[PDB]
C-alpha cells in the first residue's frame, strides 16, 4: 500500500491493529479497515487439538518445499465404523496407488527419516537432508555416484546448516560409506549452489 | 507408584513379549536349498542412567531440573537394553 493523499518516497504507513487499520502516519488518512490477526488465524491450521473438538481448526499445514503438492486424507476407524468399509476402501487406494518413478522417490525421505531418528538427529536436520537431497538426486553433475552415499552426503549438508555436530566417520559408520566417494559427492552437491 | 515402574515395572514389560524370531526354510531343491534356519532377538536387563541432556555439538552430560526448566528441555534418563542376537540350523530339525 502507499497514501494517494500525500506520497512522499518512503511511504511511512502504521498498522494500528487494535483499532484494526492500516493508516498513513503522515495524513492520518486510514487505508484500510480489515486487518486480520496472522498469529490466530495460523492457529486454525496448526493447534493444541487432535481430538477434532475445535470448530476453529479447520484447517492442516504442509511442507510445500519438501512435501510438493500432494493433499491427502487418511480414511480410519471412527466412532462407529465397520472395519470391512475401512479395509474395502484402503485396498481401493492400494490398486490407485500407480504413482511415478519420484513419486515413488519419496522413499528415499523414509530412509533419511529412519537414518536420522538412527543418529540421534533433530527434525530440522532431516528437513535440511530431505531437502538438499531433493535438489541434487535429479542431477547431471551428480550422475551415476553411489545413491547410497548421494543421501549419506545430505545428511552431512544438513547437519552442517542446523549446527548439530557431527563427524563424517559417524555418518560413515551409520549407513556404509566409500570415504573417497562421499567425499566427492559431499563435494558436487555442496558445488550445486 | 513411579519408583515402583521404574525399579521393578519396566523389566517386566521388557520380558513380556521380549523375545522375537525369524525362521528362514528353504525350498529343499538342491544347494543352494535344503537348509533351514531359526535368528533370535534376546531382551535382558533393563538399564536406566541418571538424567542428562545431549547437546547440538556431541556433548551429553548431567542435566540438572533448573537447566531443564530454563533451556526448554526434558528432564529425561536414558533406558538400556541388553540384547543378544542367537543364530540356529537345520537340514531338509535339530
Ligand atoms: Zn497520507
Amino acid at each position: 500500500l502507499t497514501c494517494p493523499e500525500c506520497k512522499v518516497y518512503p511511504p511511512k504507513i502504521v498498522e494500528r491493529f487494535s483499532e484494526g487499520d492500516v493508516v498513513c502516519a503522515l495524513c492520518g488518512l486510514v487505508l484500510s479497515d480489515k486487518l486480520v490477526d496472522t498469529r490466530s488465524e495460523w492457529r486454525t491450521f496448526s493447534n493444541d487439538d487432535h481430538n477434532g473438538d475445535d470448530p476453529s481448526r479447520v484447517g492442516e499445514a504442509s511442507n510445500p518445499l519438501l512435501d510438493g503438492n500432494n493433499l491427502s486424507t487418511r480414511i480410519g476407524k471412527g466412532e462407529t465404523t465397520d472395519m470391512r468399509f475401512t479395509k474395502e476402501l484402503n485396498k481401493a487406494q492400494g490398486k490407485n496407488v500407480m504413482d511415478k518413478k519420484d513419486n515413488e522417490v519419496q522413499a528415499a525421505f523414509a530412509k533419511i527419516t529412519m537414518l536420522c531418528d538412527a543418529a540421534e538427529l533433530p527434525k530440522i536436520v532431516k528437513d535440511c537432508a530431505k531437502e538438499a537431497y531433493k535438489l541434487c538426486h535429479d542431477e547431471k553433475t551428480l550422475k551415476g555416484k553411489s545413491m547410497e552415499s548421494i543421501m549419506a552426503a545430505s545428511i552431512l549438508i544438513g547437519c552442517r546448516r542446523a549446527e548439530v555436530a557431527r563427524t563424517f566417520k559417524e555418518i560413515q559408520s551409520l549407513i556404509h560409506v566409500k570415504t573417497k566417494e562421499f567425499g566427492k559427492t559431499l563435494n558436487i552437491m555442496k558445488n550445486i549452489l | 507408584s513411579f519408583n515402583q515402574f521404574v525399579d521393578y515395572t519396566l523389566q517386566d514389560i521388557i520380558c513380556e513379549d521380549s523375545t522375537l524370531i525369524l525362521e528362514q526354510l528353504a525350498q529343499h531343491t538342491t544347494e543352494s536349498d535344503n537348509i533351514s534356519r531359526k535368528y533370535e532377538i534376546s531382551f535382558g536387563k533393563i538399564y536406566v542412567t541418571k538424567p542428562m541432556v545431549n547437546e547440538s555439538d556431541g556433548v551429553t552430560h548431567a542435566l540438572y531440573p533448573q537447566e531443564a526448566r530454563l533451556r526448554n528441555l526434558t528432564y529425561s534418563s536414558g533406558l538400556f537394553v541388553d540384547v543378544k542376537k542367537r543364530t540356529y540350523e537345520a537340514i531338509d530339525e535339530l
